[PDB]
């Protein structure tokens, strides 16, 4: 159910 | 001559760095990643003893035999990018894939792969090189030997003994003292991120998204983890940069003992 996301490098 | 030397094959990834590929050398078939960077991009450059972006500088000082760290096997110049040729693994697939499908890891592959982070971080600052974006996203798992290996040098610096004042790396694994004061010093920074990912590992997703749960001093845990992860876990992520561990007093952690060969890794959680 909870959102898992990349996360961007700046 | 570039265009020469590699067969270039599907794109691997794109993002605001540029665009990599799968590649193959033609002079001997080894796989390889060609990575484009931007030079509009690059905001720190180094120099060679030649001007170059600061990420081939810091991998040329990390270039060597030991596998923790992508060793770049040749870079380019061209008009408006720099080319990088880094080696591949094959097969591979990067951690934050690999957590995504697998979920939250069990403590035995999560203190191997903990393990192996630590020992390529290690050896980056005793080659006197911050990566300053340690992440999930920014390692590979050779499937076959259970190896792992860290990537993505594009935020890196010098490592120094002196408080840093700039930081492009990711802000969720950023320190406290980086959000409040736009200022961390580099060893207990890299400790922060680095429990920002053990959490990442044993409970399937990191701990905060937001500013005020980085800067809040609260670790709940979301999985079933040992007391004595947790500790490792929480003493990583001390507000006070100084309460922080040392990468020796994490290796010697309780939590860290007895850690699988790469191989083991590779035969117990890796071959499917
Ligand atoms: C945030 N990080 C992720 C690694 C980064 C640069 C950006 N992006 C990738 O997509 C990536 C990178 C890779 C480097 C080497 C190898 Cl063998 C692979 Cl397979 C790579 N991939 C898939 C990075 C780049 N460029
Ligand atoms: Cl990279």
């Amino acid at each position: 159910a909870r959102k898992r996301r990349r996360h961007p490098s700046g | 001559p570039l265009e020469s030397q590699y067969q270039v094959g599907p794109l691997l990834g794109s993002g605001g760095f540029g665009s990599v590929y799968s590649g193959i050398r033609v002079s001997d078939n080894l796989p390889v990643a060609i990575k484009h960077v931007e030079k509009d991009r690059i905001s720190d450059w180094g120099e060679l003893p030649t001007r170059v972006p600061m990420e081939v500088v810091l991998l040329k000082k990390v270039s060597s035999g030991f596998s923790g760290v992508i060793r770049l096997l040749d870079w380019f110049e061209r008009p408006d990018s720099f080319v990088l040729i880094l080696e591949r693994p094959e097969p591979v697939q990067d951690l934050f894939d690999f957590i995504t499908e697998r979920g939250a890891l069990q403590e035995e592959l999560a203190r191997s792969f903990f393990w192996q982070v630590l020992e390529a971080v290690r050896h980056c600052h005793n080659c006197g090189v911050l990566h300053r974006d340690i992440k999930d996203e920014n390692i590979l798992i050779d499937l076959n030997r259970g190896e792992l290996k860290l990537i993505d040098f594009g935020s890196g610096a010098l490592l120094k003994d002196t408080v840093y004042t700039d930081f492009d790396g990711t802000r969720v694994y950023s320190p406290p003292e980086w959000i409040r004061y736009h200022r961390y010093h580099g060893r207990s920074a890299a400790v922060w991120s680095l429990g920002i990912l053990l959490y990442d590992m044993v409970c399937g997703d990191i701990p905060f998204e937001h500013d005020e749960e980085i800067i809040g001093g609260q670790v709940f845990f979301r999985q079933r983890v040992s007391s004595e992860c947790q500790h490792l876990i929480r003493w990583c992520l001390a507000l006070r940069p100084s309460d922080r561990p040392t990468f020796e007093e994490i290796q010697n952690h309780p939590w860290m003992q007895d850690v699988l060969l790469p191989q083991e890794t590779a035969e117990i959680h890796l071959h499917s």
